[PDB]
């Protein structure tokens, strides 16, 4: 990007800030834990109770 | 949300020195609101001629070629069966039931919409998927021609030159017996032939439209019913703890202060829209039915 700009000729440049984007540690936030809104279930069949 | 605004009408939109224009199926729309069958059929004709103004007249088609019109009054009320015209020279300015008048190669679709229930037409088989009220499906029951005031001692005059150059497209099936090209849904219902009685039905105009039932579903406290399942966890399918009819009822009003009151309104609030054909005698301002069903919302 530009770090100082006056004219199209005279201007200094500096590289953009390093922005590492990846997943979380232990893949936190992939899955809805602690929710009544989005509650996953491990329910048995025939006795359907969660 | 309830799919009661948008539909298809198959309007003619080309001029190729006539012989064969392409008909070009398209979809219509209307803005949402709280409407009544008197005020809606004023603006549902506006939804037809809205696509006349940017595809039709920007192509070159004649002014009196509006394909689908939603009419309210009965034709052939002054028509005696001996003289094939209508006797007073004007079709009777009184609405009975909302119907559809059409042109060749010009249907109307009611597949994904629910305006047919709130116009007053259904099938006799509610379980077949979709239906299009095409031309040559309401066969039999053409709108007749008319007689003018002048030269009636001496001639019968089915002439069409009076409405500022709008052609009626009158037809001659039998010698000296005259029909037109338009076909109404009312005259094709009580026709001497039939074939529309076997698959259509007359009903109340039904401003609600027959809404679906409103299901109660609550998983966290109630045990499920007999055949339902706990584990789906979807907004669509849940264990239903009860159904009832959707709380949207109809309030009636009726008066001898009918359609003449519509003439008083259009003298006020100075307005040329809804009335782009004041003197066509087919595409005129349609009469209100004598009773209007107002839809309220009672707490259930």
């Amino acid at each position: 990007h530009f770090a100082d700009f006056v004219d199209d000729r005279r201007a200094t440049a500096a590289g953009n800030r390093p922005n590492y984007i990846g997943f979380r540690d232990n893949f936190i936030g992939m899955m809805y834990y602690n929710s009544g809104s989005n509650t996953g279930s491990f329910s048995s069949q025939t006795q359907q109770l969660n | 949300f309830f799919n009661s605004n948008s539909f298809k009408a198959l309007l003619m939109s080309d001029k190729t020195d006539p012989a064969n224009p392409v008909y070009t199926w398209f979809e219509l729309s209307i803005p949402e609101g709280d409407y009544t069958v008197g005020s809606l059929i004023d603006m549902l004709n506006n939804a037809v001629v809205e696509n006349y103004l940017e595809v039709g007249r920007q192509k070159g088609v004649q002014i009196s070629d509006i394909g689908v019109k939603f009419d309210t009054r009965n034709f052939s009320l002054g028509r005696d069966p001996l003289t094939s015209l209508v006797t007073p020279g004007n079709y009777t300015f009184k609405a009975f039931h909302p119907d559809i008048v059409l042109l060749p190669g010009c249907g109307v679709d009611f597949t994904h919409s629910r305006i047919n229930n709130m116009l007053g037409m259904r099938k006799r088989f509610p379980y077949e998927p979709g239906y299009v009220i095409t031309y040559e499906d309401l066969v039999g029951g053409n709108i007749p021609a008319l007689l003018d005031l002048a030269k009636y001692p001496g001639e019968t005059s089915p002439v069409l030159q009076d409405p500022d150059g709008n052609s009626y497209h009158v037809e001659e099936v039998s010698p000296k017996k005259w029909q037109t090209k338009y076909r109404s849904w009312c005259l094709a219902y009580n026709s001497s032939q039939g074939t529309l009685k076997s698959e259509q039905i007359l009903t109340v105009p039904d401003i609600t439209g027959g809404l679906g039932q409103l299901y109660w579903s609550l998983p966290d406290a109630f045990k499920p019913p007999v055949t339902f399942t706990n584990n789906t966890t979807d907004i669509s399918t849940q264990p239903v703890t009860g159904m009832h009819l959707f709380p949207l009822s109809q309030r009636i009003v009726y008066n001898t202060s009918a359609v003449y009151a519509q003439l008083v309104e259009q003298m006020t609030n100075n307005t040329k829209v809804f009335n782009r054909f004041p003197k066509n005698a087919i595409l005129m301002q349609p009469p209100y039915d004598t009773t209007q069903w107002i839809s309220e919302n009672v707490p259930y």
